[PDB]
């Protein structure tokens, strides 16, 4: 009969977090306008054979995260744990996939000090990867709390607000993925 | 000390004489003042010693005066 | 019957106001003198485990029977020692509960009367109360 | 809670208008074309009010009038338990100390101090989250 | 000059502080005037009691007059 | 009807009454008090920095300061005043009365509220800790213009500590803003609708929205600067367009940030004027629209700080900057209308509020002068600019801050500050401020640029600099009476046994004891307007206020 | 202190407390005497959180 206080606090903070990514987006666009015709410039060669499967995994993690919310709203703690463990594994795969992309980009001459494109690319995607890592920590902390006490409505609220952050992270990546790999 | 000030007054050592803290503070400031005797050629440190010694002396004097007038016990 | 700006709340508490720049207490004594008396009352009661009280006002015609009624307003009146002073009556009524009986108040109560009377002759009301409380509290044991 | 999001929708419309106007006005008769830094900030400033306003719009249409949303509600209408509010906690000062340790390490570029700070933050955040959920000791 | 500059910087704030303090701190505060024995007790009756110790048959009393 | 009372209220709590509370409290009342003491310590610390500069600028030639030390001084002086004093004390007043104003027992997130204080205290200490490094603290100005902040031009660790200290404190501000939005939306008492809240509550809620827009982008910009200095990135490289990239982001943060420390103090005087005028706030409904318009407009006028760069669209920002003056002018007419045909008594909270009106206007009039690019082409980066933000900040974060302190001190402490000492403090502050800041309009117009450590005897700036130096030291000695009043009146001040020491309070905090209990309320009255306490204390005036509300 | 805030019908805000011993007829607990042992301060440490559920 009353709005969820934790949900309102999380959504309010999630809106503010978007302005942090606004600054990173401004840096990428400012450097893109000064590229001069090459964006990305040589020797940076983005490959979609790896980014696309990595992006699809993160998108699929949102669906399983939503499934855990349905279990949490249903009062099924075991269903919530199964879906959030699966979500954590795919979220971890996203971090490993991004890092594996980072290793090959560095070997081919795309680094933060190497070029202006490397600076904006790594800051924008790296800070998002830090947000993904923070989301994985939230999953572990929330799941550890599931083994401490009985499944209460306040505990179910904590599961919902964590999924809000995960959905926010996934949506931001879609903007980053479309802006970097398609709007060149 | 009374149980109103220290609730666990009867469970352990809870009182230190005020004379020990007052004399210790005065000796505290005196040791800071004698440390200006040395081989250092700068005086930035000396002013820091003077300020800390003055603060300690002022605190000791304020506490002693307030206890003498009876405003604090 | 409530004063101006005062209201009775739904919980029974009285929500009062005072005009800006005015005082809500306004006792006709210096602030520092009040602090000394409060310290004498607080620490004197602590040292004797008996609540000491001071009353300043009228005491009817037979002061002794007014003090007796007045002591019923002191919290825990059975373990309380009240000193009543009537400037217009120029008298000193001292009353104590049954719990204080036999703890040395009988020797100290006249001394508190004498201490208060000596300072009252000099035109010192707060000083007389402070002196009376100090001597009476020092003569009462926590037993 | 119909007023709360009406505040954000009103801000959303103005931010959307300013973002569109600034982008168009910088595209034409402005050196360098579209000024990307301000345009990006204005566009995502609209996003901030849009997400909060949309959420408040969905919450408002679900639940009926609250006692604080009534134009003539009684104090007794709000009787009942409000919720859980933490009485005391020394974890928040530990979280800030943990975060300040990492910031100092990042300021002076000490990777060991950064690693210690990150580990301290995780432990401090874990204590805050688990503070009111730890069970009794089992022996 | 240089002596006048240091005189104004150190002198005017102290002179202004003294003048303004004499204007305001010499005024009468809202505190009531101390009661005098020669004057009648026109104040409301006052009952003061200590809060200690933390929480009606009389045991006796005494008389007195000054 | 004899009720036993102590001869005097307890001066201080027993041994151990505070130290464990300070590190474990979740009470907004104690936390709000903790924000005032620390913010007032930082204000004293930063004021000493200005005294050093102002003494140095009294005479031509470097008497005791170097160029580097002077450059570090105005950077840190400005950082402490803007981010370590003004921004936190906004939440200082929020934790004091906002839960009381909406009839709430606590903030939405008590532990997150405590986290903001410590994040803010340790973040401020990190930035100030640059002064203990051999190189010194940051010396590129609080604006931190690029590429002056690059590792090539600012290699010292003082700048790095400045960047990281701001990031930690900015996180606390964001969390505090999140707490205040949630508290207003969810913790309102029954019958307290959105359009019945006090103006101060409205201002804080709207300000917290501005925090969520300005501070995250500042954190993003600072992290990009940290990447350049430590990872060798090219975010703010001039060849990459980073000169204007830093300015755009920093001013998109900065100008919404100065209304974060303007609107709440607009709300403070909006609470004080009706109380001492014995009349309801004039245009209560319109003041909310004015605040909302000011908040909305402040987000798209950032580039008027970049007129002289020759790289911004002048007509767009010049026009919208002119638009801000309209809602701000509306607030003056409501404040004057509130005082109009009232019964003014001019106590210390009211006296400081009147000083706000006089001081804020002159700084505001200089604002429209600066808003025009042609006039700003001569006075930008000069002491005329210094005169604008000093008249217009001083009124809000000092005059209204002191007005709120005097207004709410009996509420949060149960003791009244001395009025005679308060009047001396107000007049000393007013005279010193005007003496030290009136002549700076002439200095900037004459040709004296800002951020100069030294000038020449033939420049013609000596006489006005001496006058400004005399006034600044009056502001320094104006500090002693207020500190003495707070120190003495906190234990020996006049006791407050009533709910409303000012008689005609309107908001809900005046319907509770002084100080309020742990959960702020032992009862609540019927809420039917924006003056519930006035209705509770004066039931007979309820009919009159409804009948006479419209002119 | 259980951390649960309750609003009374007349508007009072009170926090629910868990007594560690006998209570009065009014409901307020009888004050207990310190015995040199640690005292609980969190309801979850007293078993109020229960158990999640037996299983993997
Ligand atoms: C090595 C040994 C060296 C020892 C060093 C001693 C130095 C200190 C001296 C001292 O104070 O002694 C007494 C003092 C005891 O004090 P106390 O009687 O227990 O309590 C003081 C009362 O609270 C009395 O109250 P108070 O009035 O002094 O305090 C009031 C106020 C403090 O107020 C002030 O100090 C302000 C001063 C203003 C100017 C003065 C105005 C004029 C005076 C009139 C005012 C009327 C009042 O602080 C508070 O009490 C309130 C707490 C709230 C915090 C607010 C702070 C925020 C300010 C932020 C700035 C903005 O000693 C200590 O506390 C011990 C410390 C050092 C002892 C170490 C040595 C022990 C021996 C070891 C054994 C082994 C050796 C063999
Ligand atoms: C870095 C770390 C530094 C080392 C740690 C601190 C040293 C000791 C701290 C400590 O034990 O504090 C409590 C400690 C008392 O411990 P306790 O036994 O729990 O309390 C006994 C009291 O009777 C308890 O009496 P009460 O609780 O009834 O006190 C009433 C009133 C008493 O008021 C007074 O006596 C006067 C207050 C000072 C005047 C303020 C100046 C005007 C500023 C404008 C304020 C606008 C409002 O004081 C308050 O209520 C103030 C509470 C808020 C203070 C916020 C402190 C910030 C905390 C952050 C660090 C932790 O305070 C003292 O007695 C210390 C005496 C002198 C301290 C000088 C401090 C100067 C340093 C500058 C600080 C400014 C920040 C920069
Ligand atoms: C960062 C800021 C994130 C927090 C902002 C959300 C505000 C929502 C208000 C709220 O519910 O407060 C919860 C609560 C506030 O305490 P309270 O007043 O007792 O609230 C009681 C609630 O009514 C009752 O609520 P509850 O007891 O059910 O707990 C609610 C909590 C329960 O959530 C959980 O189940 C675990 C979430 C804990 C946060 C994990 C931190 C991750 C740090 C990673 C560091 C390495 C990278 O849910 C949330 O707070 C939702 C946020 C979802 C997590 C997203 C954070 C990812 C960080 C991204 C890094 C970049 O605080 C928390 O549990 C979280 C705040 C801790 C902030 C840590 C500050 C340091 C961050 C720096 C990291 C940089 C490292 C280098
Ligand atoms: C600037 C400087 C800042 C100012 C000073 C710093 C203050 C910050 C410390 C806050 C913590 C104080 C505290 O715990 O006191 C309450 C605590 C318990 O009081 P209580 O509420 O009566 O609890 C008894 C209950 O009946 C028993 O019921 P209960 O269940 O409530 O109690 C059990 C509870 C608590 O049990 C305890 O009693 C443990 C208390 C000790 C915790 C030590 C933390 C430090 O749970 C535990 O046993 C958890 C313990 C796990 C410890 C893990 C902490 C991770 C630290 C991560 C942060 C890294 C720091 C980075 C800083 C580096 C750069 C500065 O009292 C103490 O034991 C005080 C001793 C601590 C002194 C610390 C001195 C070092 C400070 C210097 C650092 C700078
Ligand atoms: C926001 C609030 C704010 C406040 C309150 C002030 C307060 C004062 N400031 Fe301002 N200032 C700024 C905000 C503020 N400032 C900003 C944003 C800048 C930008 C700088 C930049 O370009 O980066 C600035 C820069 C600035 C300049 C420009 C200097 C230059 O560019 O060269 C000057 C010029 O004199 C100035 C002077 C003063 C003076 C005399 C006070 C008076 O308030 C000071 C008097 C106050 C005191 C508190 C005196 C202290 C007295 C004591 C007794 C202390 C004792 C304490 C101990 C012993 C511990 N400051
Ligand atoms: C409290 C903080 C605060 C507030 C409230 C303001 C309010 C305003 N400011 Fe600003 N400003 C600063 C803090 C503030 N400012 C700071 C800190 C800087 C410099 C930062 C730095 O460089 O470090 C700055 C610098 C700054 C500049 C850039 C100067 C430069 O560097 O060249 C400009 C230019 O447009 C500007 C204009 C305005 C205007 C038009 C208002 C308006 O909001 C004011 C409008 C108010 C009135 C007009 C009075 C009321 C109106 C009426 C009674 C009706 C009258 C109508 C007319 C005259 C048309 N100020
Ligand atoms: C925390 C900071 C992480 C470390 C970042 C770093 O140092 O990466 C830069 C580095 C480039 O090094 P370089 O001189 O080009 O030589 C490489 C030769 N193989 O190597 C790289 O370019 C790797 C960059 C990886 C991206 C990390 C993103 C970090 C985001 C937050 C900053
Ligand atoms: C990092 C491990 C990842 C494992 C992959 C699967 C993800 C889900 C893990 C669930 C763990 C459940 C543990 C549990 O319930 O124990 C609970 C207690 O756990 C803790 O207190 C600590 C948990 C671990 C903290 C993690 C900190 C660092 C996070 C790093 C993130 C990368 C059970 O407590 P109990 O005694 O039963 O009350
Ligand atoms: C309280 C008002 C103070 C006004 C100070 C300004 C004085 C200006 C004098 C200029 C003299 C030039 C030679
Ligand atoms: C809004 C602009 C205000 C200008 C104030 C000027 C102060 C007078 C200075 C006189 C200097 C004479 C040399
Ligand atoms: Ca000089
Ligand atoms: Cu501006
Ligand atoms: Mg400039």
């Amino acid at each position: 009969n009353r709005p969820n206080m934790v949900s309102v606090g999380t959504i309010v903070w999630l809106s503010s977090e978007l302005m942090f990514f606004a600054g990173l987006f401004a840096m990428y666009f400012t450097a893109r306008a000064q590229a001069g015709g090459a964006w990305p410039p040589e020797p940076t060669e983005l490959n979609l054979a790896l980014a696309v499967p990595v992006t699809l995994v993160l998108i699929a993690s949102s669906f399983t995260c939503q499934m855990g919310v349905f279990a949490a709203e249903r009062g099924d703690v075991f269903g919530l744990r199964r879906w959030y463990v699966i979500t954590f594994l795919m979220g971890l795969f996203f971090v490993l996939g991004q890092g594996y992309e980072y290793i090959h980009l560095v070997e081919h001459g795309t680094t933060i000090p190497g070029s202006a494109y490397g600076s904006v690319f790594y800051l924008a995607t790296g800070f998002h990867g830090l947000h993904v890592i923070g989301g994985l920590v939230a999953f572990v902390l929330l799941l550890a709390r599931t083994k401490m006490s009985k499944f209460t409505p306040a505990q179910a609220t904590a599961a919902i607000v964590v999924s809000y952050y995960w959905h926010f992270v996934d949506i931001v990546w879609i903007a980053l993925f479309a802006t970097i790999y398609f709007v060149r | 000390v009374d149980v109103e000030d220290v609730p666990s007054a009867e469970w352990g050592w809870s009182h230190m004489p005020i004379g020990v803290m007052h004399i210790g503070g005065l000796l505290s400031a005196a040791f800071l003042l004698v440390m200006m005797r040395g081989n250092h050629v700068g005086h930035v440190e000396d002013w820091f010693l003077i300020g800390f010694a003055a603060v300690i002396v002022a605190l000791v004097g304020r506490n002693w005066w307030l206890r003498r007038r009876g405003w604090i016990r | 019957d409530l004063p101006y700006g005062s209201a009775l709340t739904s919980s029974g508490r009285i929500s009062a106001v005072t005009e800006p720049g005015e005082l809500s207490v306004h006792y006709p004594f210096p602030t520092m003198d009040l602090v000394v008396l409060d310290d004498a009352l607080k620490y004197g009661s602590r040292a004797a485990k008996a609540r000491f009280a001071v009353y300043i006002g009228p005491l009817g015609a037979d002061t002794a029977a007014t003090a007796r009624e007045i002591l019923a307003n002191v919290p825990t009146p059975e373990n309380a020692v009240l000193l009543a002073v009537s400037p217009d009556q120029r008298a000193i009524e001292v009353v104590y509960g049954a719990d204080v009986k036999g703890r040395g108040i009988e020797s100290a109560a006249p001394l508190g009367v004498s201490a208060a009377a000596a300072s009252f002759k000099e035109g010192n009301l707060i000083d007389g109360l402070i002196s009376a409380v100090r001597v009476m509290s020092a003569g009462v044991s926590p037993a | 809670m119909h007023i709360e999001a009406r505040l954000f929708e009103i801000l959303t419309a103005f931010f959307a208008l300013a973002a569109v106007v600034y982008a168009v006005l910088t595209a034409m008769f402005a050196t360098g074309g579209v000024e990307w830094a301000g345009t990006t900030a204005l566009v995502l400033t609209t996003g901030l009010t849009l997400i909060t306003g949309t959420f408040f719009r969905f919450v408002a249409r679900r639940l009926d009038t609250r006692p604080e949303d009534y134009e003539d509600a009684e104090i007794s209408d709000g009787a009942g338990e409000l919720g859980f509010f933490a009485p005391h906690s020394w974890w928040p000062i530990l979280i800030s100390l943990s975060f300040s340790t990492a910031a100092v390490g990042a300021a002076l570029w000490l990777p060991w101090l950064i690693a210690a700070g990150v580990a301290f933050v995780i432990t401090s955040v874990c204590g805050l989250v688990f503070e009111y959920y730890w069970g009794p000791e089992k022996h | 000059s240089t002596a006048l500059t240091h005189g104004l910087i150190g002198g005017v704030p102290l002179v202004l502080f003294a003048v303004l303090a004499l204007i305001f701190l010499t005024r009468k505060g809202p505190h009531p005037d101390t009661y005098k024995m020669s004057d009648p007790w026109t104040h409301a009756p006052i009952l003061w009691a200590a809060e200690e110790p933390r929480e009606v048959v009389i045991g006796g009393g005494a008389s007195g007059k000054w | 009807e004899l009720e036993a009372r102590r001869p005097f209220p307890e001066r201080m709590g027993p041994k151990g009454n505070l130290i464990y509370k300070l590190i474990t409290t979740t009470d907004h009342k104690l936390i709000g008090i903790m924000y005032c003491v620390v913010c007032f310590a930082f204000f004293l610390v930063g004021g000493l920095m200005a005294l050093f500069m102002r003494t140095e600028l009294a005479m031509p030639g470097l008497q005791f300061l170097s160029n580097e030390q002077f450059n570090q001084l105005f950077t840190m002086h400005g950082t402490v005043m803007l981010l370590f004093y003004a921004t936190p004390i906004v939440f200082g007043f929020a934790n004091l009365v906002l839960p009381l104003q909406i009839g709430a027992p606590d903030v939405a997130f008590p532990r997150l509220n405590a986290l903001s204080f410590w994040l803010f205290l340790f973040g401020a200490l990190i930035a100030i800790a640059g002064f203990i490094t051999p190189g010194g603290a940051a010396d590129f100005g609080w604006t931190a213009y690029s590429p002056l902040t690059d590792a090539i031009h600012s290699p010292g660790a003082g700048g790095d500590l400045w960047i990281m200290g701001l990031a930690v404190g900015g996180l606390g501000t964001i969390l505090g803003g999140v707490n205040m939005i949630t508290t207003v939306v969810c913790m309102r008492a029954p019958g307290m609708t959105m359009f019945r809240m006090p103006i101060f509550t409205w201002n804080i809620l709207v300000t917290s929205i501005l925090v969520l827009i300005a501070f995250p982008i500042l954190t993003a910009a600072l992290f990009g600067l940290a990447a350049d200095r430590h990872l060798g990135a090219h975010i703010y490289d001039p060849a990459n367009g980073g000169v204007l990239l830093w300015q755009h982001l920093f001013w998109f943060f900065g100008h919404p940030e100065v209304y974060i420390i303007a609107l709440p103090f607009f709300g403070i005087v909006s609470e004080i004027f009706p109380v001492f005028s014995r009349k309801p706030i004039f245009g209560y409904t319109t003041l909310i629209y004015a605040t909302l318009a000011i908040a909305a407009l402040s987000v798209a006028v950032w580039a008027h700080h970049m007129y002289a760069t020759g790289a911004v669209l002048l007509p767009f920002f010049s026009f919208m900057t002119f638009l801000i003056a309209v809602p701000t002018g509306i607030k003056f007419f409501n404040w004057i209308g509130t005082m109009w045909k009232g019964q003014l008594t001019f106590e210390t909270p009211m006296l400081f509020s009147v000083g706000f009106l006089i001081t804020f206007l002159l700084g505001g009039l200089s604002g429209v002068l600066l808003a025009s690019p042609p006039l700003d082409f001569h006075v930008t980066d000069s002491y005329f600019v210094i005169a604008h933000f000093h008249y217009v900040l001083f009124g809000t974060i000092v005059f209204a801050t002191y007005a709120g302190i005097y207004f709410w001190f009996p509420k949060m402490t149960g003791r009244l500050l001395d009025e005679r000492l308060g009047k001396l403090h107000f007049w000393l502050t007013f005279i010193g401020f005007h003496t030290t800041f009136l002549v700076q309009h002439w200095l900037g117009d004459e040709g004296m640029p800002r951020r100069y450590a030294d000038y020449l005897p033939t420049d013609g700036f000596t006489t006005l600099n001496v006058i400004s130096t005399v006034g600044a030291f009056i502001l320094g000695v104006s500090m002693l009476p207020f500190v003495w009043n707070v120190f003495k009146s906190w234990r020996y001040g006049e006791p407050v046994t009533v709910d409303d020491p000012w008689g005609y309070g309107n908001s809900l905090e005046w319907a509770t004891s002084c100080p309020p209990p742990r959960h702020n309320f032992t009862e609540l009255p019927r809420i039917r307007s924006e003056r519930p306490a006035f209705e509770l204390h004066y039931p007979h005036m309820v009919e009159r206020m409804r009948a006479e509300a419209h002119v | 202190e259980t951390g649960i805030i309750k609003r009374l019908p007349h508007g009072a805000y009170v926090e629910l407390h868990q007594p560690l011993g006998p209570v009065d007829e009014h409901g307020h607990p009888i004050p207990l005497e310190y015995a040199g042992a640690p005292l609980p301060k969190r309801m979850n440490k007293l078993g109020s959180g229960g158990a999640p559920g037996t299983g993997s």
